[PDB]
């Protein structure tokens, strides 16, 4: 909320509409729409099906970001005991199996401890969320001018 | 005679009574509307 | 291995031996409480430590803890 | 398992000749149901890159041929339920 | 249990692993043999060059480039599993020459499916 | 043998146990130490196979709770008929349909909603309807509002049967279990008495109601100078000149001249371009078939007259082989559990919703349906989450009958258990699949997302690029092309315009386009096929360690809705069958999630839409899928990005109310997410830490503030999930296709 | 419907006695739902004869 | 697996050939007069001890501990005593003086090697 309102402060300030901000702030669609339904427009189009811009590493790094985000959910709502008897199945299938059962593991197959997976979540999320906005300020500011 | 005690439960209360609110705040918003001084 | 250490509010009621699905918990006669029981823990090597046992332990607070110390093969209670 | 595995040929012509005498005429075979299949793969059999997906009489003849003669194959292993 | 009937147990049975005995270099030129030949597949008609008269070049080094890898691979769990010497497959130089026979035979496969993409 | 043992005058009706919250249970009545034994109040509320484990009681139970589960229906029907009557344009939307759209509910004049009153034509406003209720009573053939209003009486009246019912079925006059495990005649009068003479019935009411008012409709006749649909039986002259087949009476009914009923009933398909929907005289010839079909169905269960099956002599013939047993056993473990038959009950009834859902939108089957594409969308969109939903509640209750009624005594060595003894065998290929679909189906959108960001959009899967023409979706589709002339020979027009011909124009709106299948939408369905595998992992995952896993070897013990086990094993957080399914709401809400999405935006570039003179095209979007579908950024760029634009301009508008439904379900979509990483192990001290402010000021609450359990902290953070996740997407669907169609 | 000569109940009735010729078979005990379901189902097969010889082909 | 790991072999007697559910998963034949059972861990076989003693009579049984070596240990009962049951030759280990009130802080156990509860 700090860099989203400072962003969206001078995002205002530097275009010069301080009235889009000031007449469009108080609200929370001020802030979905003004703000990141607009100033994502010369980012998500990064690249097309026309072609592409230089802002495409940034709008593939957006959408890159997202992937990251979403799969700290995958260890931040999904907690252990699912893997660890999924993993079960897996060391079942690769045991089983012909042309595989040659290539046995030496450290034991084991699901993420939920010390490690609540850490690991926590790590694409701050990821994932700081690599979106890293790309949508970039993106933004520099789909705007430059 | 045990009615009333289904009726002085929690939630029967805290609808009999959020109900009341509500319709304070709606009643009084017909009579007043666009109340923003005092 | 998971040392569980069981202190002396262990009135000796056993639901930690009936609710341990290990057996690393006994009871031992113990002259010290109404019932003469306190448990002991000998063979933490085959301690998961799921702390079944804190559910059912109906003292003021935990007679039997349930520390999480090392993980070998048992106690890591991996099928294969 | 498999004690059985005696024959197989006894379903072909268990449906060959249950569906060519059948002409059936105003769908895609005016012909009989195998008779508008073998022969609608004599003309592409000798090495034709062609048969797209709107060559009825060919690939539609595939699967509703093929669809009877599976089940009436794993009928024939039925046919050896009573054994 | 099921899946595990004499077909299978003779299909498997003289596999270029489970075969009764090998020198390890071939046994492993039998499995490059395989995959080295394999490999040149979807490169060439899928990769990046599949436009120049590098389709079948590139099938080479970047198959080739996956081979090295592989073998790398092979060298890295006979260097931490396998730790005895029983001298087959389960030692280290057993191990190693079923590696380099992965190497010399997949590099052979690669330049086989080359040259027979010549026709 | 079959009869009817009823107990009466079984339990008293006085409000005596109201005054007891939680009477129900044993493991409850003791009064609430903590505030969780208010949750558990609710959560133990319904768990009718877990107050007493004597199977009458429960039977009663339950048996009695589906006619309260009845009444709230018809209470809500009722209220649709008479929200239709008082409150709706219904009869000025039944002039003309494709201009006046169809609004009943008309919001009360306080604080700015009376901007919500969007102004929908007919001389009165009001918000928009898009559940499409309008296009079911003019194929119902609703003339005016009196029948609105009648209907809505019956369906009060029928609510008061309803509550008498069930209040008539538990307390004094209520069943033994004799009368319950009498399926074959449960089946012998659902598959015949309800389904068998409710579609013939449904034919008569279409015959004598809808055909010849839906003919004069179809002329174009105002709602005024069309008779009763009572008028049209008190002689057959006012419709034996709609149809002469009425003439001839019965007559060729019995004497099987059934080519006389050719006017009557008939075999067309395809839509009838003046009203856009089916033609009602193939869907009252519809339901005749479904009425002999079903009618001769329902005998085939032995009841008292020796005469047909027993469930029994069926499953013990079918011995084959690879299972040994045979399905030996199913007739005593569907006749003893409930949830057996919730399991399988909800699979089928949300599969069924599914294809519903389907055969909605690709065979509009209600007069100008397809013409306003809100009702068009959202029935679609709604009997799929519905038809999601209840799949998971099968992975639910098939799970719980793994492990509250599962015996293996009864359960041996039958079709069931031997699944049990290869579970590996099959949650290992369903992992296999998963990971096999998940690269192949979405590797290839960071494929084409890449290759269109590297540049080398020749290195994509466009249909310029690497091209991946879904075959067989394209050629069977070709077969329905081929359909009514080759093998539907009776047929006239295709089964529907989503396979075959040119399109469907009813009034300047595209009814029905044939939907081409190119190389994007061959990805969308490895999408559908990956996430159904998800959640049929996770729901075969949950019924075949529902039990005995190889993790935690007593799941039986512990129960369904245990949380975990503890830290041993590394930590066994989230291992019961409920988590599982706790799991698969998530998954449903993806899987639907891109359902939808698939639907939503290849049904507003290929088929919606309006057309100009000349017969031109003019798609919502454009054409905008192909192009499009095959990335990410083509996705959320030309999807959730560019279609928001009619959602989030709509302040100040008579749509803004759904941009109150789409901040505010983003909201309750991040406030699940609190309950879903944060523990109960943080919240308890964190509120003790709030009871100390209260200990301090003497304000402590005498029922003693706990936290929320795992499984319930869990469960409201799903809850919270569905709700605001699936929010936004009901407010974003509505707001968008309401500013176009 | 017309007479004697061939119509519609003549080929209603043959289909009928084999319909009882069924249920004679199919737990054949001589009681009333042996002619109630067996003229039932030989009624069945006679209606899915009768239009069927009137659809495809000369009744 | 029996190459590496420990197999637990649950050996016990009944009276009738009942029918008792696997920790595997189905149901079993249970061979009525004296019968083994090769597991795989101990949760396993104590959970199918409860799954037995919680139904019927099925005592006079214990898991010897195959261990890849070869030999057996005596799970379970240990002392013909049941474990809830006090039998007075149990010798007690793991208990301390007093409750966690009197154990020390970590930063007294700090840069040592004890435990915060030893005293
Ligand atoms: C329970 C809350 C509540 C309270 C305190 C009131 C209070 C009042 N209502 Mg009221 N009302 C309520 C709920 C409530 N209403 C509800 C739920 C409805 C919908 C059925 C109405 C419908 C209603 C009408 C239609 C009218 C009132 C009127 C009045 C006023 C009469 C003096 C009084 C202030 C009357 C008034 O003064 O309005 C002019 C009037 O005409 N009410
Ligand atoms: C918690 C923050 C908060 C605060 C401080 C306010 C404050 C206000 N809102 Mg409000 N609002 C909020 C959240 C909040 N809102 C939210 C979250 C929503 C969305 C649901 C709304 C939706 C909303 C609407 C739709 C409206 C307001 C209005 C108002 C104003 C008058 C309220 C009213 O009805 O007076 C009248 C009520 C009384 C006179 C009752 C007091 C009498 C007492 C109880 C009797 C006893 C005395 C002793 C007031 C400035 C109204 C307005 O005109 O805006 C300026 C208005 O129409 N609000
Ligand atoms: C999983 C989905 C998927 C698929 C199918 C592809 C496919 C492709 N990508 Mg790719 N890509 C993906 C995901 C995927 N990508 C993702 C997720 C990323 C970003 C992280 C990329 C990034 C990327 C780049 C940057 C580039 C490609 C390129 C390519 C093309 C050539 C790659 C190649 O040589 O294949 C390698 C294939 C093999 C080594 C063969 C293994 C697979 C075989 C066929 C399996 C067969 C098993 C067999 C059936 C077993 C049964 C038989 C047995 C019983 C005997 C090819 C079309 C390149 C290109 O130019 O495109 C034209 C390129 O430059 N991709
Ligand atoms: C042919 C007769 C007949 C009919 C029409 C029905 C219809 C129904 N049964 Mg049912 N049932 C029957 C015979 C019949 N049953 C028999 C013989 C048995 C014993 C084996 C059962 C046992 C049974 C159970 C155990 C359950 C049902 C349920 C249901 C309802 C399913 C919900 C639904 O489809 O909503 C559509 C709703 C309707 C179409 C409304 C129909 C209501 C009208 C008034 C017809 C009802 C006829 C009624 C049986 C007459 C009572 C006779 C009495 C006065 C002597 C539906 C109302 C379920 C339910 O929800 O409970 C109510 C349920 O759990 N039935
Ligand atoms: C966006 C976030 C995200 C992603 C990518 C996944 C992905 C996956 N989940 Mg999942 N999950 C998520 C969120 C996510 N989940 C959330 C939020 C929940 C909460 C309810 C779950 C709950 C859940 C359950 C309960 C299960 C899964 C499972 C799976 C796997 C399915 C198999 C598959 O698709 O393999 C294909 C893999 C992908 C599509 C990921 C992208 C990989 C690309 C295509 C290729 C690799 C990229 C690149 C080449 C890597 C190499 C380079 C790098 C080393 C530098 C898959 C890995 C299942 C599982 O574990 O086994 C099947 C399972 O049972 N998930
Ligand atoms: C001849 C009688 C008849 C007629 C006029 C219709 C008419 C219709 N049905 Mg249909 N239907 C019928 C019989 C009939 N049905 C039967 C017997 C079944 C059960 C098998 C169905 C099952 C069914 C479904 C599941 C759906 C329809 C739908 C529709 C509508 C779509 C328009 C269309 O082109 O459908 C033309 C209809 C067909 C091509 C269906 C032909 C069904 C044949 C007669 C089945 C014969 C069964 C027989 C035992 C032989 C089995 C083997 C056979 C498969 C080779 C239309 C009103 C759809 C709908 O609801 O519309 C929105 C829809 O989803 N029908
Ligand atoms: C042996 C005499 C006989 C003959 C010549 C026919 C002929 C026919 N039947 Mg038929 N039928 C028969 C006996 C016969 N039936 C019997 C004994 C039954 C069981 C009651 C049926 C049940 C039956 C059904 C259920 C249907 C046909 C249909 C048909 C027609 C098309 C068949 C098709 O789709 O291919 C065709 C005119 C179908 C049709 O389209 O009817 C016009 C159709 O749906 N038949
Ligand atoms: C469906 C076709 C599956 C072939 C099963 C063959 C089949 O049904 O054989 C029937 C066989 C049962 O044999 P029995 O003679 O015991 O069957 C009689 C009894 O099952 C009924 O009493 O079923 C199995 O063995 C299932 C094997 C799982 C096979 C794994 C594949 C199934 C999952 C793959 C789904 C594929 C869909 C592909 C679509 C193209
Ligand atoms: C689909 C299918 C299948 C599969 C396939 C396969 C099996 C294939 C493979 C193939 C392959 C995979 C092949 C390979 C090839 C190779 C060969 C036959 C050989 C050759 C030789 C070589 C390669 C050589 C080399 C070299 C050189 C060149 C130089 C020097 C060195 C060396 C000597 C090494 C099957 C049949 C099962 C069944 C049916 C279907
Ligand atoms: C997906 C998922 C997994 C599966 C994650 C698997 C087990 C790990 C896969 C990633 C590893 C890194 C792949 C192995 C390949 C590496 C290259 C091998 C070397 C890595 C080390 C040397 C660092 C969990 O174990 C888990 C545990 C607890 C809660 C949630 C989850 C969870 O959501
Ligand atoms: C916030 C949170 C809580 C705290 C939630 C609190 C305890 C419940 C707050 C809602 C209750 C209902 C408020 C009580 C208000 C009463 C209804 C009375 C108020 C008067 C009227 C509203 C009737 C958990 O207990 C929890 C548990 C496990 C994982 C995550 C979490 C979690 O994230
Ligand atoms: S400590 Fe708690 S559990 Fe262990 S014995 Fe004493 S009372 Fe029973
Ligand atoms: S630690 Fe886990 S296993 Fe050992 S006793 Fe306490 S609960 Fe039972």
């Amino acid at each position: 909320w700090v860099t989203f309102y400072w962003h969206w402060k001078h995002l205002s300030l530097w275009q010069g509409n301080v009235a889009q901000f000031n007449e469009s702030s108080t609200y929370l669609m001020g802030w979905l729409r003004d703000y990141l339904w607009l100033n994502s427009s010369p980012l998500i189009n990064g690249y097309n099906p026309y072609g592409m811009n230089s802002l495409a590493v940034w709008s593939w790094m957006f959408l890159f970001a997202h992937l990251v985000w979403a799969t700290g959910f995958m260890f931040l709502i999904s907690w252990r005991g699912y893997w660890q008897e999924l993993i079960e199945t897996l060391a079942w299938a690769h045991e089983r199996t012909p042309l595989a059962n040659l290539i046995r593991w030496k450290d034991k197959p084991v699901a993420l401890s939920i010390v490690q997976a609540r850490l690991v979540g926590l790590v694409h999320f701050t990821v994932g969320y700081i690599l979106t906005y890293a790309a949508f300020v970039i993106a933004s500011t520099a789909g705007k001018f430059s | 005679m045990n009615l009333k005690k289904y009726l002085s439960t929690a939630p029967v209360v805290a609808t009999l009574w959020l109900f009341l609110t509500a319709g304070i705040l709606i009643e009084l918003n017909r009579f007043f509307p666009d109340s923003l001084f005092y | 291995a998971h040392t569980v250490k069981i202190y002396d509010n262990c009135i000796g009621c056993t639901q930690c031996v009936r609710a341990c699905p290990l057996d690393v918990l006994e009871m031992v006669p113990w002259d010290g409480c109404k019932a003469g029981q306190m448990a002991s823990a000998p063979r933490t090597e085959d301690c998961v430590g799921c702390k079944r046992c804190e559910t059912a332990c109906p003292t003021d607070f935990l007679s039997i803890r349930v520390y999480l110390g090392g993980e070998t093969t048992r106690s890591m209670g991996l099928a294969y | 398992y498999p004690l059985n595995p005696a024959v197989i040929f006894i379903a072909l012509i268990g449906w060959s000749a249950v569906a060519a005498i059948p002409s059936n005429i105003p769908v895609l075979g005016g012909t009989g149901l195998t008779q508008a299949f073998l022969a609608s793969i004599q003309r592409l059999l000798a090495q034709y890159p062609t048969g797209p997906k709107l060559d009825d009489p060919f690939w539609f003849y595939l699967i509703v041929y093929h669809v009877g003669l599976f089940a009436l194959l794993i009928f024939g292993q039925i046919g050896y339920a009573g054994y | 249990p099921i899946n595990s009937s004499s077909l299978t147990r003779a299909y498997l049975s003289q596999l270029p692993i489970y075969r009764r005995g090998v020198s390890p270099f071939l046994r492993g030129l039998e499995i490059g043999m395989a995959h080295g030949y394999f490999l040149i597949g979807p490169f060439v008609q899928l990769g990046p060059l599949r436009n120049t008269d590098i389709k079948y070049l590139a099938g080479l080094l970047s198959a080739i480039g996956l081979i090295v890898i592989l073998t790398l691979g092979m060298l890295l769990y006979g260097a931490v599993s396998f730790t005895n010497d029983s001298q087959d497959l389960e030692s280290v130089d057993g191990w190693r020459q079923l590696a380099s026979g992965f190497l010399l035979g997949a590099v052979g496969g690669a330049g086989f499916a080359y040259l027979l993409l010549t026709l | 043998q079959v009869k009817v043992v009823v107990d009466r005058d079984v339990v008293p009706t006085s409000f005596e146990k109201w005054a007891k919250p939680g009477h129900f249970s044993r493991s409850l009545a003791k009064g609430p130490k903590t505030t969780t034994w208010i949750w558990n109040l609710h959560a133990d509320a319904h768990d009718f196979d877990s107050h007493t484990s004597s199977l009458e009681e429960v039977s009663r139970k339950i048996f009695s709770a589906h006619f309260g589960q009845l009444a709230i229906i018809f209470i809500w029907l009722s209220g649709m008929y008479f929200h239709g009557a008082r409150f709706s344009n219904y009869v000025a939307w039944l002039s003309n349909p494709t201009g006046i759209k169809p609004s009943a509910q008309v919001v009360w004049p306080i604080v700015g909603q009376q901007i919500l009153n969007a102004d929908v034509g007919g001389g009165m406003q009001g918000i928009q309807i898009t559940s499409g209720l309008f296009q079911l009573w003019r194929a119902s053939g609703i003339v005016n509002e009196l029948q609105l209003y009648v209907t809505a009486l019956g369906g009060l009246g029928m609510a008061g049967l309803m509550i008498f019912a069930g209040w008539f079925h538990y307390h004094k006059a209520a069943p033994k279990l004799e009368w319950f495990q009498n399926v074959e005649s449960m089946l012998n009068h659902h598959l015949a008495g309800l389904l068998g003479l409710g579609s013939l019935s449904w034919a008569g009411h279409q015959i004598h109601v809808s055909l010849p008012i839906n003919k004069l409709l179809d002329a174009g006749v105002a709602p005024s100078s069309i008779p009763l649909p009572h008028e049209f039986i008190l002689n057959r002259n006012l419709m034996a000149e709609l149809y002469p087949s009425f003439q001839q009476g019965l007559v060729p009914f019995f004497t099987l001249n059934w080519k006389q009923y050719s006017d009557i009933l008939t075999f067309k398909g395809g839509l009838s371009p003046v009203t856009g929907g089916l033609w009602l005289t193939d869907v009252a010839h519809h339901h005749l078939a479904i009425a002999v079909l079903f009618l001769v169905a329902g005998h085939m269960y032995r009841t008292n007259w020796g005469i047909g099956h027993s469930i029994k002599q069926i499953l013990e013939a079918h011995k084959g082989p690879l299972t040994g047993e045979g399905h030996k056993g199913l007739y005593e473990i569907l006749t003893t559990s409930w949830h057996a038959n919730l399991a399988i009950n909800l699979a089928m009834l949300g599969s069924l919703s599914i294809i519903v859902a389907h055969h909605m939108y690709a065979m509009p089957p209600y007069p100008y349906l397809a013409t306003d594409y809100p009702t068009q969308l959202s029935l679609f969109t709604h009997h799929m989450w519905i038809g999601g939903f209840c799949i998971v509640g099968a992975g639910a209750h098939a799970a719980i009958y793994m492990v509250r009624d599962y015996s293996p005594t009864v359960n041996f060595n039958n079709v069931l258990d031997r699944m049990i003894r290869h579970r590996d065998a099959i949650i290992s290929h369903l992992n296999w699949v998963c990971i096999f679909l998940g690269m192949h189906s979405f590797g290839l959108y960071i494929h084409n997302d890449t290759m269109r960001a590297l540049g080398r959009a020749q290195d994509m899967f466009s249909d310029t690029a690497i091209q991946l023409q879904p075959v067989f979706a394209q050629w069977i589709q070709q077969i329905h092309t081929l359909a009514p002339g080759n093998t539907a020979v009776n047929a006239l027009a295709t089964a529907s315009y989503a396979f075959g011909a040119d399109t469907v124009t009813v009034g300047s709106k595209i009814a029905m386009m044939p939907i081409k299948l190119g190389t994007a939408d061959f990805m969308v369905h490895h999408i559908h096929a990956f996430t159904i595998h998800v959640t049929t992992l996770i729901l075969l995952k949950g019924v075949l360690y529902a039990r005995n896993s190889r993790l935690i070897p007593d799941k039986a013990n512990l129960g369904f809705r245990f949380p975990c086990d503890g830290p041993g094993r590394g930590g066994t957080c989230q291992v019961s069958a409920w988590d599982h399914v706790f799991l698969g709401l998530f998954w449903m809400y993806n899987a639907l999630s891109i359902v939808i999405f698939h639907f939503s935006w290849k049904m507003q570039s290929d088929v919606w839409g309006t057309v100009t003179s000349n017969g031109a095209i003019s798609h919502i979007t454009g054409g905008n899928f192909a192009q499009s579908a095959i990335t990410i950024n083509g996705w959320l760029r030309d999807f959730l990005w560019a279609q928001a634009s009619q959602v989030i301009q709509s302040y100040g508008s008579s749509l803004s109310a759904y941009g109150l439904m789409f901040l505010g379900a983003h909201f309750v979509w991040a406030f699940s997410l609190m309950f879903l990483f944060s523990g109960r192990g943080y919240w308890q001290e964190l509120i003790e830490s709030i009871v100390w402010a209260h200990n301090k000021l003497k304000v402590a609450p005498a029922i003693a503030p706990r936290a929320l359990s795992i499984t319930q902290g869990r469960a409201v953070g799903v809850a919270h999930y569905l709700l605001g996740g699936i929010a936004t997407t009901w407010a974003f669907f509505l707001a968008r296709i309401i500013a176009v169609g | 419907m017309i007479t004697i000569p061939y119509t519609i109940p003549t080929i209603m009735v043959i289909s009928n006695l084999v319909g009882v010729a069924v249920g004679r078979y199919a737990l054949g005990r001589s009681d009333l739902t042996q002619l109630i379901a067996s003229m039932c189902f030989g009624h069945i097969i006679g209606v899915g004869i009768v239009l069927g010889l009137s659809n495809m082909g000369v009744i | 697996c029996a190459e590496t790991e420990e197999k637990y072999a649950m050996t016990w007697s009944s009276d009738q050939q009942h029918i008792f559910e696997m920790p595997t998963g189905g149901a079993a034949v249970m061979n009525s007069g004296d019968n083994l059972l090769y597991l795989a861990r101990k949760e396993q076989a104590l959970a199918l001890a409860t799954q037995l003693r919680t139904q019927f009579k099925i005592q006079d049984y214990k898991i010897y501990r195959i261990f890849p070596s070869g030999e057996v240990q005596y799970l379970h009962p240990k002392d013909g005593v049941l474990p809830y049951q006090v039998n007075k030759g149990r010798e007690q280990v793991g208990r301390v003086k007093s409750t966690i009130g009197k154990n020390v802080n970590p930063a007294q156990v700090k840069f040592t090697s004890k435990a915060t509860y030893d005293r």
